[PDB]
């Protein structure tokens, strides 16, 4: 997570070109962040479990 | 008790094409032999071009078959055409009349011959939906009046699965990976139906073995294992396994979101 | 003269029955189950018994009647996961004890 921070910074700053393909895969990265049936919900139910 | 085995090459090549076909239905042929009475084994598969209409009767291609056929021949996959995949992207597995009818044109080719429905979009990264069975949400149409269901399997060969292992190289991600969690309610189930289980082997071993010296004791249960020491044992993989399954989610929850 | 001070166990028992066999109880009807002559005694009686621990009610006093807590579902929540905790903590130093008493060998 360092990494690809100051790397963002590198791309504001550092002026590295645009790099359209790993924008994409951050992006990608939140659409998968857990909203967080509700999986909340669902997850207490187990740790009772 | 009767059943098939469906080899990899065969599945991937199924849900790539029914991926593909959607949102309309796809239908192709499905190659292999028949073990005995209780097995189909399915070991590969080809895709049948689209028709004006549904997937159908004429829908099966003579002239594109024997044409595939042939051509297989010249690489040695011989073998007898087993069953008809299709798909019914989004309805679920069921068979229609209309499937039906075609099934029982490959019931007159060969007596065992199955229909396999796959279903593209609720298909998903979790269980895949799939299905196999043959004549006589699914029971409206009959589930077990017309026709009925079969199983299913997957053969694998060594070499096969060493080549999927490197798929995922997980030696980095270990430790915030979550293995099946149906598959530790069978565990976190039996496991206590178990303990159950020896509990009263534990209290038998302790009245008898109250009232029975050692050296008599000895000569009887020597052949199995103090039962103490399954109450011991099993205790632990219950107790660890439960604490890393908890602790690696606790993680995932708050470091994750 | 041992025995005769039963009479305070004999009425916690009456009331710990009136309770389990009922979730809620015109005060009237103790009164008559228990055979006293006024409600006035059961609210006393009945104030005495929860304080001891023995019913977990309440007491809706305009009504007069004798109302026993639920268990008010909340599973889906943390609750247990605190009770569990404690309960937890508490087997452990049995154990750790059971093995702090065992050093003879
Ligand atoms: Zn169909």
């Amino acid at each position: 997570l360092k990494d690809v921070v100051e790397y963002l910074d590198k791309v504001i700053n550092k002026e590295l070109p645009i790099n359209h393909t790993i924008l994409g895969k951050l992006q990608d990265v939140f659409n998968l962040l857990p909203n967080l049936n509700n999986l909340q919900k669902a997850l207490t139910v187990k740790t009772n479990d | 008790k009767e059943t098939v085995y469906i080899s990899s090459i065969a599945l991937l090549k199924m849900l790539k094409h029914g991926r593909a076909g959607v949102p309309m239905e796809v239908m192709g042929l499905m190659l292999g032999e028949f073990v005995d009475d209780y097995t189909v084994n399915v070991v590969d598969v080809f895709a049948m071009p689209q028709s004006g209409t549904g997937v159908s009767v004429e829908a099966v291609d003579d002239v594109f078959q024997a044409k595939m056929m042939d051509m297989l021949k010249q690489t040695g996959r011989d073998q007898m055409v087993v069953g008809w995949y299709h798909s019914h992207p989004g309805f679920g597995c069921w068979l229609s009349s209309v499937d039906v009818n075609t099934q029982k044109s490959f019931e007159q080719l060969n007596s065992r011959a199955v229909a396999v429905v796959v279903d593209p979009i609720q298909s998903v990264k979790g269980k895949v939906v799939i299905d196999a069975f043959r004549l006589i949400q699914a029971l409206i149409h009959g589930l077990n009046r017309h026709y009925y269901s079969l199983n299913i399997d997957y053969h694998k060969t060594a070499k096969e699965t060493k080549m999927l292992m490197n798929l995922h190289k997980e030696q980095w991600q270990s430790g915030l990976k979550m293995y099946d969690y149906e598959e530790k309610e069978e565990s976190n189930l039996a496991a206590t139906k178990s303990m159950v289980k020896i509990a009263e082997q534990y209290s038998k071993r302790i009245e008898e073995e109250k009232e029975l010296t050692e050296e008599e004791l000895k000569t009887r249960y020597v052949g199995r294992q103090d039962p103490k020491k399954h109450l011991s044992e099993t205790a632990d993989e219950t107790l660890e396994n439960n604490i890393v399954s908890v602790l690696t989610a606790g993680v995932n929850s708050v470091a994750i979101k | 003269q041992l025995c005769v001070r039963l009479r305070s166990n004999v009425i916690k028992t009456g009331i710990r029955i009136i309770s389990l066999t009922y979730k809620k109880i015109s005060l009237r009807d103790i009164c008559l189950k228990l055979n006293l002559d006024s409600e006035q005694t059961v609210e006393y009686m009945v104030s005495r018994a929860i304080r001891d621990g023995v019913i977990e009610a309440k007491i809706n006093h305009e009504d007069g009647f004798i109302e026993t807590t639920e268990l008010l579902n909340i599973y889906d929540s943390e609750d247990p996961q605190q009770v569990f905790d404690e309960r937890i903590k508490f087997a452990n130093q049995l154990h750790d004890e059971y093995l702090v008493s065992m050093r003879y060998p």
